[PDB]
């Protein structure tokens, strides 16, 4: 069973520049002069899309900035020039010998200028309160780069329990990232305190960005 | 237009069975090899099974051999995957793929369905609770305003979220689901200009096939 190893595992490139990614096969994928190595693009929440078939050939409907070369056990995909819409995971596949098998994929990320997050905080909905729960939600949208820290505080005091975080993949329009952070407590405990605050800390700024919600109004 | 529409995906208990379907249209079904391919939650792609144009020849990956059976009805433009003896390994998104019809050897998969989700678990289906997220009463209106929607306490994945039934597509972030105490939670935000809300109406639409749930939550100020 043929094994495909892709390099690198991730790659970061600026808009307009060149990106190349490799695939090594454990044995040859050649036959009849043709090479049976294909490349696919998968964007988040979408199925894989065929880009290049048989090592060289561009699938119809695909921009000419994509190209492939190689033979035998060594193959490359080139993207030049890179665009915002090319954020994706790329996979190589061989069809020479059943079973067909896939490389572990290569993540293409874009470099761009630093951007500070827009932060929004949301109190509990009253429909949630009726059921005995209380979540406070904080969105931190459209920042670069990806690394970021979020801290919750109740009446000055930090909380780490009942906090759930989630991060988007890089955006394909503006190349930014986003995050949400949720804090869940009981209605009972929620009603005992007044001040709920999310504090974001990010490369963009030496000071933390604070958004706050007060039950006094 | 070429289409492949998978269906049949559901929550199944371990040792259980399931049949997936792919309805093809817009091209000659019987001139093309077909495959099933799955994507596991760590995002590896794994080819599962293939079937020849005629349906005479089939081949299967080692992990599914003797448990899964691929078949086609060329009269109905339908591809099938019969799964039995299901394990946790088998939890994935299953895609139906069409092979290219080129001569001189084996082919790439030039078209893929959107995929159908299959979860193998002893746990019970739970419908989501959906909560509106409207800005706090003391907050400041500065051109743009962000609203959102919290979808909490459901099983299994997936849920689908849209805003104004699709009319709102940009300035939307829908965050991947996160599991806690064996229940998923996600959220979605949407950003619009301050004039448009609360004048016009903003509603999140949430669907959870596995519990036959569909909720439309209007975002109202406080």
């Amino acid at each position: 069973d043929i094994v495909l190893t892709q390099s690198p595992a991730s790659l970061a490139v600026s808009l307009g520049q060149r990106a190349t990614i490799s695939c090594r096969a454990s044995e040859s994928v050649d036959n009849y002069g043709n090479s049976f190595m294909h490349w696919y693009q998968q964007k988040p929440g979408q199925p894989p899309k065929l880009l290049i078939y048989r090592a060289s050939n561009l699938e119809s409907g695909i921009p000419v900035r994509f190209s492939g070369s190689g033979s035998r056990t060594d193959f490359t995909l080139t993207i030049n020039p890179v665009e915002a819409d090319d954020v994706a995971t790329y996979y190589c596949q061989q069809s020479n010998e059943d079973p067909r098998t896939f490389g572990g994929g290569t993540k293409l990320e874009i470099k761009r200028a630093d951007a500070a997050p827009t932060v929004s905080i949301f109190p509990p909905s009253s429909e949630q309160l009726t059921s005995g729960g209380a979540s406070v939600v904080c969105f931190l949208n459209n920042f670069y780069p990806k690394d970021i820290n979020v801290k919750w505080k109740i009446d000055g005091s930090e909380r780490q329990n009942g906090v759930l975080n989630s991060w988007t993949d890089q955006d394909s329009k503006d190349s930014t990232y986003s995050m949400s952070s949720t804090l869940t407590l009981t209605k009972d405990e929620y009603e005992r305190h007044n001040s709920y605050t999310c504090e974001a800390t990010h490369k963009t700024s030496t000071s933390p960005i604070v958004k706050s919600f007060n039950r006094n109004e | 237009e070429v289409k492949l529409v998978e269906s049949g995906g559901d929550l199944v208990k371990p040792g259980g069975s399931l049949k997936l379907s792919c309805a093809a249209s817009g091209f000659s079904f019987s001139s093309h090899g077909m495959s099933w391919v799955r994507q596991t939650p760590d995002k590896r792609l794994e080819w599962v099974a293939l079937i020849s144009r005629g349906g005479s020849y089939t081949y299967y990956s080692d992990s599914v051999k003797g448990r899964f059976t691929i078949s086609r009805d060329n009269a109905k433009n339908t591809l099938y995957l019969q799964m039995s003896g299901l394990r946790s390994e088998d939890t994935a998104i299953y895609y139906c793929t069409r092979h290219k019809g080129l001569r001189r050897g084996t082919n790439a998969m030039d078209y893929w369905g959107q995929g159908t989700s299959v979860t193998v678990s002893a746990a019970k289906t739970t419908p989501p609770s959906v909560y509106p997220l409207a800005p706090g009463s003391a907050a400041q209106t500065n051109s743009m305003v962000t609203l959102g929607c919290l979808v909490k306490g459901y099983f299994p994945e997936p849920v689908t979220v849209t805003w104004n039934s699709g009319s709102l597509s940009s300035g939307v972030h829908t965050f991947p689901a996160v599991l806690q105490s064996d229940l998923y939670t996600l959220s979605s935000s949407v950003t619009v200009p301050s004039s448009t809300w609360p004048s016009e109406t903003v509603t999140c639409n949430v669907a959870h096939p596995a519990s036959s749930t569909k909720v439309d939550k209007k975002i109202v100020p406080r």
